[PDB]
């Protein structure tokens, strides 16, 4: 809505989901927060989904971790408000972009693949 | 959309309710609606809090102690029987 | 005599730099010198007898 | 063999790309200018790699003749210049004149001292015109390098216009050089552009500090350079991530007017300013009053470890007990003012020693603790 | 100084002793002399770390 350009876009549904998800991780310690970190787990390969959000003036500030995401074969999806993507990565400061670590033998796999597996019902 | 919280307010809204409690019992016993609080003895506290009376007659002593600890553990057991 | 009366408005306020536990520091207590000190110094000057 | 590859690869490529890109310059002295900027700062890249393996040719071969300048000279293009200059003249070391505006006085010195005694024998003709010719093309291809900046730098305003107004011009383009494109800056993260060119300067003898490491192209940028050294540091960091997210902006071609650039740059100015502002006003505590009467200070578990802490011990409390009359030689030459006491001194009282008590034992700090745990 | 050197302890200790002669009289002790006598103490118990 107030984004136009932000294509990948979850619904409410969904977002609630993610961000219970988001916030699991920062638990085990699995979260990123940042779109430098983001960039930096992408570029080690060690990510497996990147969550970013819809509102930034700025905004062509997230849109090189899409094309990435393309090129290391990732997927991604946005969100509505960067408030409350922040409040479920633990940080009170607003954050626009968090991506989500791999770890061996990980507790949360399968409920990564199955949010994997929405956002790819997602793409178009 | 239900929102979380940083493990800072975490920390401070628990230290703030835990402080709420103990300033409300502090000053219920200073107004006399609470008696005041009761040293917490154990075995080890026993020769600390109760030395000079303990010698009197120690197996009452004992018995006291012991009733206190028990009381505390079945105050604890029941409130879990109770959340249950 | 050339400052006008807004310039000498404009003068701010001194300030001080250094933080608190430079301007209000904490009491630098004192302790008593460890025993193993009174130790070292005992056990040496004994000597070996041979 | 590699040398002669690598120029020819070099020459083959300035006589399309270079001649391409110096007749696009000439022209504002369907073939849009944007292939002509991408190919060159791609070119760039391709040049800095040859050049690479130049340095490293030219290496190999004067490890024959010097053994040592490669770890005493770390600058790629520094060595080459470096080797130029020297050839099999180690002689001439002494007091150059060319060497000054190429190497700094502190290593000039410590690749003399080298050279003085050094084992590399000198080489022969063969080597001496392969790697004279080998330099020639290095430098030339520098040269090339230089020019292309140049182009990059006139074309600031039209590649990315909001972070050429964030930094300056020739920083900017440098960047985007060494970074491989506005594209391969734009996907780097904000910690690593700061490190774009951020030359393994080698420490004469000196603290690290002083080499200033972990310094890049935006460190030494016009505006970070216009700040106090305790403050230059931090505000690279902050120029950068900015750069950053103009990067990020401008290649996606947004605000190319620079709405951004300004946007970015106001908050870079306020926030020098608010590292530069000038302390506020501190009021200063009175010393507090004498005190009187009695303060009713609690026991329990932490009063009684404080007084194990602060009581007096059975070896200290025998430190300071002196015997009458028996006098004691001195043991400490080194101050005759210290004494045990009755603590080894006969009619003590004590047939046995005085054990340690371990309650006075000393300890660090809890953060002296968690310092050590970081530094392990 | 090797990883393996003979005389590894040794010194360490005769270091510890020179440091620690700095205060074989001082009666009052601030918070820099507790620290660095700490610290002595620390490293005479694990010589190795």
């Amino acid at each position: 809505d107030v984004n136009p350009k932000a294509y990948p876009l979850a619904d409410a549904h969904l977002t609630k989901k993610l961000l219970d998800l988001v916030q699991q991780s920062c638990n085990y310690k699995q979260l990123r927060k940042g779109a430098n970190e983001a960039t930096k787990t992408l570029n080690r390969g060690i990510s497996e989904f990147i969550v970013m959000a819809a509102d930034a003036e700025p905004l062509e500030i997230i849109l090189h971790l899409p094309l990435l995401c393309e090129d290391k074969n990732v997927p991604y999806v946005f969100v509505r408000s960067k408030q409350a993507l922040g409040r479920a990565c633990g940080v009170s400061r607003p954050v626009i972009a968090c991506s989500v670590t791999i770890k061996e033998g990980s507790q949360l796999k399968q409920q990564i693949q199955s949010i994997q597996q929405s956002i790819e019902r997602l793409l178009v | 959309l239900g929102v979380y919280l940083t493990k800072k307010e975490q920390k401070k809204l628990r230290r703030q309710t835990r402080r709420e409690a103990q300033k409300e019992l502090q000053e219920k016993v200073r107004l006399g609606l609470m008696p005041p609080p009761e040293p917490k003895v154990r075995i080890s506290n026993l020769m600390r809090v109760l030395g000079t009376e303990a010698v009197q007659d120690p197996t009452k002593v004992e018995a006291h102690v012991r009733a206190q600890m028990a009381k505390r553990q079945k105050a604890h057991e029941e409130a879990n029987a109770a959340r249950k | 005599a050339e400052v006008t009366e807004e310039e000498w408005l404009s003068i701010p306020e001194v300030g001080d730099a250094r933080n608190k536990r430079q301007r209000n520091p904490r009491y630098e207590k004192l302790t008593p010198v460890p025993d193993s000190f009174f130790a070292k110094h005992l056990q040496t000057g004994e000597n070996h007898t041979s | 063999a590699k040398l002669w590859d690598s120029k020819m690869f070099a020459e083959i490529m300035m006589k399309i790309e270079e001649y391409i890109s110096k007749q696009a310059k000439a022209s504002e002295v369907a073939a849009p200018e944007y292939r002509v900027i991408v190919d060159a700062n791609n070119l760039t890249v391709e040049i800095e790699n040859e050049l690479n393996i130049i340095h490293k040719f030219i290496r190999d071969k004067y490890s024959k003749r010097f053994p040592e300048l490669e770890s005493l000279v770390p600058n790629a293009l520094d060595y080459i210049r470096t080797v130029k200059e020297l050839g099999n003249s180690l002689d001439k070391c002494k007091n150059n004149e060319n060497l000054q505006q190429i190497l700094t006085n502190a290593t000039i010195m410590v690749v003399s001292v080298t050279a003085s005694t050094t084992q590399g024998q000198q080489l022969s003709e063969e080597e001496l015109e392969r790697l004279e010719e080998a330099c020639d093309m290095a430098l030339e291809l520098n040269a090339s390098k230089h020019r292309i900046y140049e182009y990059v730098e006139s074309r600031m305003s039209f590649i990315a216009p909001n972070l050429s107004i964030i930094i300056g011009a020739s920083t900017a383009a440098k960047i985007m050089g060494v970074a491989g494109g506005l594209t391969n800056l734009s996907k780097m993260p904000a910690c690593n552009i700061m490190l774009l060119g951020a030359q393994r300067k080698t420490l004469s003898g000196f603290s690290s500090t002083s080499v200033l490491p972990h310094t890049g192209y935006i460190y030494h940028s016009d505006i970070v350079q216009s700040l106090p050294p305790d403050l230059r540091r931090k505000a690279a960091r902050l120029v950068a991530a900015k750069c950053t997210l103009a990067a990020r902006v401008d290649s996606f071609h947004e605000s190319t007017e620079g709405k951004v650039g300004y946007e970015l740059k106001d908050e870079i100015e306020r926030k020098f300013d608010k590292w530069q502002e000038p302390p506020p006003v501190k009021q200063v505590k009175p010393l507090p009053a004498p005190l009187d009467g009695q303060r009713k200070k609690r026991g329990g578990r932490r009063y009684r470890k404080m007084k194990e802490r602060l009581g007096l011990t059975e070896i200290r409390k025998q430190a300071n007990r002196m015997s009458f009359g028996e006098i004691e030689e001195d043991a400490y030459q080194e101050d005759l003012g210290f004494s045990l006491g009755h603590l080894g001194k006969s009619g003590s009282g004590r047939v046995r020693q005085t054990q340690v008590n371990e309650a006075t034992k000393a300890r660090i700090s809890k953060t002296l603790q968690r310092t050590l745990q970081k530094q392990s | 100084p090797p990883l393996s050197y003979k005389h590894d302890t040794k010194l360490l200790i005769l270091a510890l002793e020179r440091l620690k002669e700095a205060y074989s009289v001082k009666s009052r002790l601030n918070q820099s002399q507790r620290e660095e006598l700490g610290l002595i103490e620390q490293a005479y118990d694990n010589p190795h770390e």
